[PDB]
């Protein structure tokens, strides 16, 4: 079981992707999803993610400070697919992106709703990525 | 022609249970037996986590217990393929760190929760040495309604049937029989969906021609017992073994074998009114508990009930290796019953694939 | 450890019976529930044939008994809707017109039949005034190896149940299901599935809902009896009434009602191994019979046995009257009858429609 | 609080049977156990009668039987020692050479007249192989009051069970409880007492222990039968065997223990409210017959039932050898059978002496 | 022949109780059915208590309820009529002036102590409303080898049967039997003698036929369960209602009548095996209680077992009242107990006489 | 059993005996009684026999031709003896006298009545009999 | 129900009609059946029958004498229909046609076969029949 | 109920008397039996006791100071009597005697036996007393 990237390419800086996060036998809407990011020869590292939705207010979602305002997270539990629309990209956003399931329910009573974290601890069925490169040359 | 004004309820036919609960039971267990889901039984006593732990070196305490429930209980995703889970008496008041009581986490996913509300197994004194009967009808009403109270809208009582040479005792038979009947009336009475389990143990030398007469005489009473004690059927489940041969027989089985004998036998003795069957695993490994329900869920025999699974050893014993008692093996043990629980689904709708279980 | 080796079947749990013919008998009642097909009961004892001679003033000889037979067995075509005939005991030794014993006719038109075994009710004696069992068993297995030998392959015994105030004794409920399981096991020994008849009669001002418990309380006790006797569930029919009002109660009930009445109970008592129901009509009008069978046929509730008629007046009741004993009103009657028989066929599939029924 | 009126005898309390007999019932019972009397059982089948009359080379005619009847009915005084005779179908119409009916005769003689009306053993079907039920309810109605018509008070009714390996099946345990039972309403609907025997059979390789075990299941059935069928205990007799240890076991048991054993197995089962029980004597010797039922009537364990016997070839064996088949033995025929008769009423009285027996 | 070695306990003949307290239970049984003896029922709970002590304006104290049993117990001589006394817990474990528990002092005076082991009365929830099913049988072997070695020989375990609209339900007959007979077995392993005891009330309109009907049925099917669950019947008591017209019913019935009803209801359905039968007064008043079973001791009727007494308020409600809760009274309370216990010893014999009765109260 | 005969003796011609038959351990009301003798060189023969007693009507007796007339049989069931008066004895009458119980029910239904026969072909209980001698000096 | 007859005229001595009859509502396969015709004053009268066949034996036919070899009778049990092709007609073959299924399964156990009549006693579902005249000028 | 006395009489100083106590119904074997006394215009007072008998070591008996020495009581349990045997009696002797049973159930477990008191508080079925007069004449 791994989910399925799409949605990757060549851009200038300045330009647009959208990532997709597609599952073929798991229902989304139970999980938390995040997506990630690894550069060559650096650490992966949490980009966004989106919480299980709340009735009424919407799912909640998180950003990494280097991708807020630029990036945004959203889900469609009826076709099963999470997207990543990323604008304003620069060279420094250039790496392979996976998805992921939290494995782990989150939810927080105090607050009544679901939550999500960009921490990489309890996500699993990472899929085999797509290359996102931006630059000039 | 001398004639006398009586109560309907004191003649013979009228001796079905008034329940005000008869609506909010049907829904239980038809949402239960909902196609590709099944329950998660995690109703071990302290004595059988002893058990459970003895392989990974997990100390038996009260907090131990809460983090194996948690594993499986915390985990996202499992309610695509548990329609409810049997919980023990002390996981129904322990919290998830989310906050919430287990049942409370249970209802949020849309999972029903459920209670084990037997008191263990004692010897029959009655019948043949090893029988045994299975306390705890005492205060039974008063216990099942501090369990609705808190969200359980189920419950599961284990008696046991030990074949020796080759039978049982009628007194078994009988004694066995009328314990679940009552049990589950009482259930309904106070708003809980009673799985009925009659479990004709796999221990012995037997073979399955053996296992089938004795399950089918068995389930048999069990089934005039609830006519008796006036069960409301279409709010009632039965947990029964699936017929196999005895785990020291030394005879084997193909799924599709086990599958016909399990099912003609079933279709023999039970009514259709009864919304389904939630099979145990008993004696079997992992995979032939997916195995042997997904060619049930192939079988051409008359199979009007839902047949799925009340599984505990078959989801849990991959994951409990998996997990080794520590924080670094929660995923990988999270991974381990997730699978099982997809397979033990696909089997439930007869499209489980061997070929596929075996990959990990 | 005082220890003894017996027999298995000294042993509870092994007492199904062991019978040469499960495999031929299995056959049978698959045969008997063919979709779209059901049983014409042509087994009136002579008495019985008295009442049905009664409006057309044929006096009740052996040869005018073989002619009513005849209306019904010489009738071509009826074999598109009639999948068993149970015979009564006459019959099986009279001939058709074709020179043939009307088993050996049945046989050639791939109609299987049958024969009514039991000798008829008698006081019940326990119970209530009224109460009736059903005797024969005396000699059972003789006369059911005969019957075999000549070519019948399933047989009937009907045992009924008044209900009175509301309620049956239980003296009448466990005496006449021991009766039943007895009967049914000794017939499948000698190799005829047995058509189990637990009649609860409608004669009476009681209303839906009384009939339902007291349906479901009598045929929880037969069920019960057979599998103490050891019946193979495989290879026997039940023959029950439908769940309706009581005839003087003024109550009525739709169709749909008794479908989920008749269903409904059936699904609480009736195993499913056990092939098929065959619904009596007793008492339901001719248009009744095949509406109400139509519905169950439409029932969303649990049925997994098959679900058709063994009809004795609903499938008889025009056509003696168009008949009328003679002759000339053979082709009158065999077109009344094959008219109801067809209606009863699209009940069966649940097809059946009442603006073509009128 | 939906109610509604039923019928009393609809209600599970009330199944007891309302009989216009019972009072005579009652006291037909009382007589048929007075002190120091049983019952001559001359009930032998025509099958019997070639058995009996094999060693003394007696054609076995009509005529013959007849005789032998009359070796026994017309001996005169054997009414000081028996208080009923169990009558064969056939001997009921045959005539003493008094000129009367053999009923008629006793009648005059004070002497019960009683009538065997079972129909025989044939296969169980169910239960075990050699496992056997007995036939005759079907038409027992007439057949009894036609019995009652000509003079008999009691009737008679066999059932047997078969040790096999320690052991009897539950089937036969049932159906054969459940077949006295019904039998012994009927009888007392129409004015007989029923003389209950359910035979657990000496053959076989069981000891004594088994014979206790197997007859206290089977009689406690026999009982539950009698109390769900609503029996009129007070008008109802019981014919068991003793227990004792099986005829091919090679274990031997003295006079107290088989009084031990059968007076503790009764006593655990048996209502005191039925009057009395009549032992067959199946397989014991003459003299063992009068030892045993003379221990019995010496017990110090609870035995409020009168304790007598219904024997056969205990009261008939050297009866018969003297008398040879001839008019010329027809007397020492009688003086044995007087002897083994007043032996026998002082068993029952507990003062029989085995000394003066020889 | 397809055969299997099984043992002798697999099989439906061989289901009789194999219990090591099989001779002690049959002498325990003996010695509670002496000529001439029966029982007190002393076994009231908490709440008896109440309404026993709300006539004299004693508080209901554990001090209190010692104090009433030792009105009794520790009277002199009261051994001559009663061969048993059915303790309550918690006088089990209460002492005597003397200085010995209670069943100590029994012991030493030749009287069995027993035990009440039911856990009282609940809802039957199936049949009919007002029905009731009787709780205890969970932890029971624990609890009743406990009594047997505080020196308990024997116990008593009550189920009820309503009467309402002339019936009872099927529901309450079989669950009720079945109750009792596995408390019967239960029992006998555990070395006491079971007293059981199916009271059909005498609450109600219904008349003494109606009572006579449902007690022949209710006590046939106690003694069907007692066959299947296997007791040793030679070691077991029953104490069932006398068959009377119920309390508001309005019929007259004479003593003559109570017994000849009573017994040929007995003799219909109860094994001579069984040793004795210990009525329970359950709504008569004193001295009916002792016409009644006096007229038992005479009737024709076939009745192999003792008839006794087994006797609570029939015992002791002079008693009580002339004791009135003080130490001043209990010469008084003595008396009277005495007098009633010499009735029923008498009644036993088939001996007692009213007038003797009447004039002897007097004083 | 046996029955007991006695009052034998040694008379003249024309003289008178009484015999009596007594039973110790059997009821005789229930049988026909008979007494026999046997002359020196003879057979046993019948002389006498009474019937069980006739309701109203008393017993029936029958006598040997060669006796009637000078013999009486009579019976006592309350003292449960029977009696053989015989007078006018001859010579000829010397012999053996035996009583005996006859073992059929010697009912006549046609005529409603118990009778007795002197043939001895169904008598026993026979005892030791009593002699009896008739002859001068 | 009934049949429904088709294919009358008028044709002059010497010509030939083919009458039709189709069912509706009914398999054919089952029945026996029938053409009879009713001339000007005269009773209704039997012409031709056909039997129904049976697996593998084909079908037998029966005509009245007067039409023999001018008339043929066929089925079509795939089209529910039955035709009368008539030759040779005659003045006297003028007529109303009716077609008719005999109720009777007829069958001859004697000789193995189905068999048909041209009795009309058992014949049923007659349709409304059709005119066939036949002259000169 | 009520015990009878008997025994007693006019004697001089110096003389004797036995006192029988006897019960017609009650068994005397389960009771302590006292024997007391009350002279003209004084107080019943107790004089004497016996317990139930111990095993082995038989009935324990109390006497008042002023008789000890000269009275024995004793009892005999199979007769149903307990005896006061009173020797050298004194002037001041003179009074109405009764016995009575204790209701009380007199065991001391301490000690291992029955016991009695010559205190009246637990005594019941007074008798009506016997007279014992002691005088010179």
């Amino acid at each position: 079981v791994q989910l399925q990237e799409s949605g990757g390419g060549l851009v200038q800086p300045g330009g647009s992707l959208r990532l997709s996060c597609a599952a073929s036998e798991t229902a989304l809407t139970y999980y938390a999803i995040g997506w990630f990011r690894q550069a060559p020869g650096k650490e992966r590292e949490g980009v966004s993610c989106i919480s299980a939705i709340n009735s009424g207010s919407g799912a909640r979602t998180d950003y990494a400070d280097s991708v807020k305002g630029r990036f945004t997270i959203s889900r469609d539990d009826a076709k099963n697919t999470v997207t990543l629309q990323m604008n304003s990209l620069e060279p420094e956003d250039t790496a392979r992106y996976y998805c992921a399931l939290d494995t782990t329910d989150r939810y927080d009573s105090a607050n009544g709703r679901y939550y999500c974290t960009i921490s990489s601890d309890t996500y699993a069925y990472w899929g085999q990525g797509t290359q996102v490169t931006v630059s000039s040359h | 022609s001398r004639r006398v004004e009586v109560l309907l309820t004191q003649l013979p036919a009228y001796n079905r249970l008034k329940t005000p609960y008869e609506e909010e039971l049907i829904e239980t267990a038809k949402k239960m037996t909902a196609p590709g889901k099944g329950l998660l039984a995690a109703d071990e006593s302290t004595g059988s986590c002893s058990k459970r732990f003895a392989g990974i070196g997990l100390s038996n305490t009260a907090e131990h217990r809460r983090q194996y429930r948690a594993l499986m209980l915390e985990c996202a995703g499992f309610e695509q393929y548990i329609s409810g889970v049997i919980l023990h008496d002390e996981t129904v008041y322990q919290r998830a760190s989310t906050g919430e009581t287990f049942p409370q986490l249970l209802r949020r996913r849309g999972v029903v929760p459920g209670i084990k509300t037997d008191c263990g197994l004692e010897p029959l004194v009655e019948g043949a040495d090893g029988e045994q009967m299975t306390a705890g009808l005492d205060g039974y009403v008063k216990r099942a309604k501090k369990y609705y109270a808190v969200g359980c809208r189920f419950c599961k009582w284990r008696n046991v049937y030990k074949i020796q040479n080759g039978t049982v005792s009628e007194a078994v038979v009988r004694f066995n029989a009328e314990t679940l009947a009552r049990y589950a009336v009482l259930s309904q009475l106070c708003g809980l969906v009673p799985i009925v389990e009659p479990e004709v143990m796999i221990d012995g030398t037997h073979d399955i021609e053996t296992c089938q007469r004795v399950s089918q005489h068995v389930w048999a009473e069990v089934v005039s017992a609830l006519h008796r004690h006036g069960v409301v059927w279409e709010g009632c489940l039965l947990k029964p073994n699936m017929v196999v041969p005895g785990a020291e027989s030394g005879q084997t089985a193909t799924a599709e074998q086990v599958a016909e004998y399990t099912v003609k036998t079933l279709a023999r003795v039970l009514p259709p009114a009864l919304p389904g069957v939630t099979f145990l695993s008993g004696g079997l490994s992992e995979v032939m508990a997916s195995e042997y329900l997904n060619a049930m869920n192939n079988s051409p025999l008359p199979r009007p009930w839902k047949l799925t699974f009340s599984y505990a050893r078959a989801l849990q014993s991959s994951a409990i290796k998996a997990w080794g008692g520590k924080s670094s093996g929660v995923a990988a043990g999270r991974r381990a019953f997730m699978h099982r629980a997809k397979m033990n689904s696909l089997a439930q709708l007869g499209r489980y694939n061997r070929g596929d279980d075996d990959k990990d």
